[PDB]
């Protein structure tokens, strides 16, 4: 029951995140412009996409026992859960660090604060 | 449909070669079997017997098979004397403690069973004097510490239901063991046949499968920590 | 889980050597018995020859692969023993494995494979159809035969390619999502 | 382990002396060598330059045989005729019970 | 490739039932014999009791797990037969499997496992050391025993998820290569 509930909110979330990103794309003003806000807009866009890009298979493997149609060895779900559950998190800070000029400005501020420290 | 049997209703039968009684609920004492010294087999189930006469092994010298299941047996008297006895089954009784000398000198014992009792304390040297015991059964009991001395000859063993048994056993004392059923699968990680199996859900020595996977999660953890802390620094 | 049975017909040469001719068979390891490998001479037994509780008339030597042919279930409206009871009795008698011909009583398959928390240390195999009739034809025609029960090990682990190619679509799709956004970015550039 | 060049506990004797017969005894599963000065009943001592071994008397109805086919004495109910066992004394020969063998 | 051997004893109850007591053993399936599972009663044989070409004295029944104890190699400077010859002869006699005690002639291990393009349909197992002395002690003590030989199936395929971590380093390192160049690009930007 808890797994079904978490999937239900996951699919509703994925749908509403996709709808919101589509709405952002439909906004011509922010799209064609080179505003700095769009940097973190796209950033959270890629983050929100990769969240289920890495978690949807975990859901597939969790429902695999529920389908009980394929003989799944314990090791396969063990490995996929241990590798793909922490995966969507550990890479988000890297993506923001190395794919956002706003983070570069924040890092310049941090360097200034360290030097004045 | 045997309801009640007279207390002294089987004595003096100096050649009664067997005796089986079942369903005698109204019986509340062990029968006064003195004189009947040629009972190869004996059975008494579904009766309200509380204890056993102590001279049992001194009277039925050539007793071979004995069974006292489904009774209210509480205290086990000394069994020294039934040197030809082979099987004992006392399951579904109120037996609560086991002393060292209860099984002293049961040379020919082969099958033993105490399942579904209240035994929790087994003396360390309980099985030291045992012979070629093959099946031992103490499933569904309150064991906490399991002695293993003088048990290497066992072939089959069960401990399922012993929740208080949170420990494991050394393979050095179970040389000839074949089948085992322990309450927790981790108790089977030390070793052939086992129940329940130690599946990939519950590994034995490495939580992360093989090497280079531990390295994978190591790298994941270090990069997540470092990048996250740098992000907090920059943001706040 | 399938059982591979070979029936060996040895003939004694006068010099002392043995000549063997074997025939193949395939059954299914029933849940009532552990899926192991056994070997022993075939001793066919009547279905009604197991309920009896006086074995002293038929003390057999150990290691005999018994064979039973179950019959019409209505033909025995008062069943002396359950099928599992028959298997237990056979194993008590020194059998090393038991084979049932369920060609006429198909419900015995689910009767054996149903929930029974008392599995037997020796394998139990049920056959049906062409293999069953072949076994009956050889049993009631030859004089001595030794049967061998073989448990084929499992097959190749196709799991290898499964997740790397799975990750291949995952990586490809994730990159596809990334480049689709980049294509939008290029559209803004134009 | 008597009269044995090399006796092992598990396999009994394995090389009899120079002038001795190496014989294999079957008991249960246990099979082991022995050294005897003369092979027992139902066997004929076959000499050799390496090791001298006993062999079964292949001639039927025999209890003691001098060679692979010459029986010194047959079992009961078979008179001896040129080392061969016959229930009856053939033509030119008559039974003789006192020594249980065929006479002229 | 390892062979697991169970030695089962009997005590025929007068009622007709059979009581068993088993002991464990571990050998190695030698290359000379196909790795399979066989079962049969133990019939110990002297090393010199095989080369003889007159079996009519001791015709045995089919399916007997022979046991041999090899001795000091110098004790037989004129070898009657090779070890493989002994195994072939034993199989001719109707043996269903052969077990060698090489505890005293260790070179027999490589003699059996060496290049022999004539493998035997029945398994050949050689034991040595504590298991060998245990087997010899039981054989020369009991009266009847039945040996069971089991071929353990292979273990888990860790090959499954080793590529996932292998490709994980590969993808991470390739990302490291790309990101270092991006770091150089950012240095040019500054």
């Amino acid at each position: 029951f808890t797994v079904t509930l978490v999937l239900l909110n996951s699919l509703a979330f994925l749908l509403m995140a996709v709808i919101y990103t589509k709405l952002y794309c439909n906004l011509e003003k922010e799209d064609l412009s080179e505003n700095s806000q769009s940097s973190m807009i796209k950033h959270v866009a890629w983050l929100i996409f990769t969240n289920c890009i890495f978690f949807c298979p975990v859901a597939f493997f969790s429902f695999a026992p529920l389908i009980t149609a394929i003989s799944i060895s314990p090791e396969i779900m063990k490995s996929v859960t241990l590798i793909f559950f922490p995966l969507p998190a550990c890479l988000n800070p890297v993506l923001y660090v190395f794919f956002n000029p706003k983070f570069k400005e924040d890092w310049k501020l941090l360097k200034r604060r360290v030097t004045k420290k | 449909p045997l309801s009640f049997v007279g207390n002294s209703a089987f004595h003096n039968l100096s050649d009664l070669h067997s005796l089986v009684i079942r369903g005698a609920s109204m019986v509340q004492q062990f029968p006064n079997l003195t004189g009947t010294v040629h009972l190869e087999s004996l059975t008494l189930t579904g009766t309200k017997i509380s204890s056993i006469p102590n001279n049992l092994c001194q009277e039925q010298k050539m007793l071979r098979t004995l069974d006292l299941s489904y009774n209210n047996i509480r205290d086990l008297p000394s069994f020294n004397g039934c040197h030809a006895l082979e099987e004992i089954s006392l399951q579904r009784n109120q037996i609560y403690q086991i002393k060292e000398g209860t099984f002293q000198g049961l040379i020919s014992l082969r099958i033993l069973d105490l399942s579904r009792n209240l035994i929790h304390e087994i003396h360390s040297r309980a099985f030291a004097t045992l012979g070629p015991i093959t099946n031992l059964d103490v499933s569904f009991n309150e064991l906490t510490s399991f002695p293993t001395e003088g048990l290497n000859g066992l072939n089959q063993l069960k401990l399922v239901g012993n929740f208080k048994l949170k420990e494991a056993l050394a393979a050095k004392d179970f040389v000839n063991l074949r089948s085992l059923s322990v309450p927790y699968a981790y108790q089977c990680c030390a070793f052939i046949h086992c129940t329940p199996s130690t599946g990939a859900f519950k590994p034995c020595e490495y939580l992360l499968g093989s090497w280079m996977i531990r390295l994978t999660v190591w790298f994941i953890f270090l990069v997540a920590l470092f990048f996250n802390l740098l992000v907090i620094l920059t943001t706040f | 889980e399938t059982a591979f049975v070979e029936v060996v017909l040895f003939e004694s040469s006068p010099s002392g050597d043995y000549t063997t001719y074997t025939t193949g068979l395939t059954g299914r390891f029933s849940r009532a018995g552990a899926t192991l490998s056994a070997e022993g001479e075939i001793v066919q037994m009547h279905p009604l020859g197991l309920c009896n509780n006086n074995d002293e008339e038929d003390l057999y030597e150990y290691g005999w692969v018994g064979v039973v042919k179950l019959e019409q279930p209505e033909l025995d409206p008062k069943p002396c023993l359950t099928v599992l009871g028959k298997a237990k009795r056979a194993v008590q008698r020194g059998a090393t494995a038991v084979i049932f011909d369920v060609s006429e009583n198909p419900e015995a398959i689910d009767q054996l494979n149903q929930g029974s928390e008392d599995p037997l240390k020796r394998p139990v195999v049920y056959v049906k159809g062409a293999d069953a009739i072949k076994l009956m034809n050889i049993v009631n025609k030859q004089k001595v035969a030794r049967a061998r029960i073989q448990h084929r090990p499992p097959r190749q682990p196709t799991e290898y390619f499964d997740m790397g190619i799975f990750l291949a679509f995952f990586v490809v799709v994730s990159l596809v999502c990334l480049i689709l956004l980049v294509k939008i970015k290029l559209k803004q550039r134009r | 382990c008597k009269g044995c060049l090399s006796c092992s506990k598990d396999n009994g004797c394995s090389r009899c002396q120079q002038k001795l017969f190496f014989f294999l005894r079957r008991e249960g599963m246990r099979q082991y060598g022995e050294c005897l000065h003369s092979c027992p009943s139902g066997y004929y001592g076959h000499r050799a330059p390496d090791m001298n071994r006993c062999a079964r008397c292949r001639i039927e109805n025999c209890d003691s045989c001098f060679s692979k086919d010459f029986c010194t004495k047959c079992k009961v109910g078979f008179y001896l005729h040129r080392g061969r066992c016959f229930d009856e004394c053939p033509d030119g020969f008559a039974p003789l019970e006192e020594t249980m063998e065929c006479v002229e």
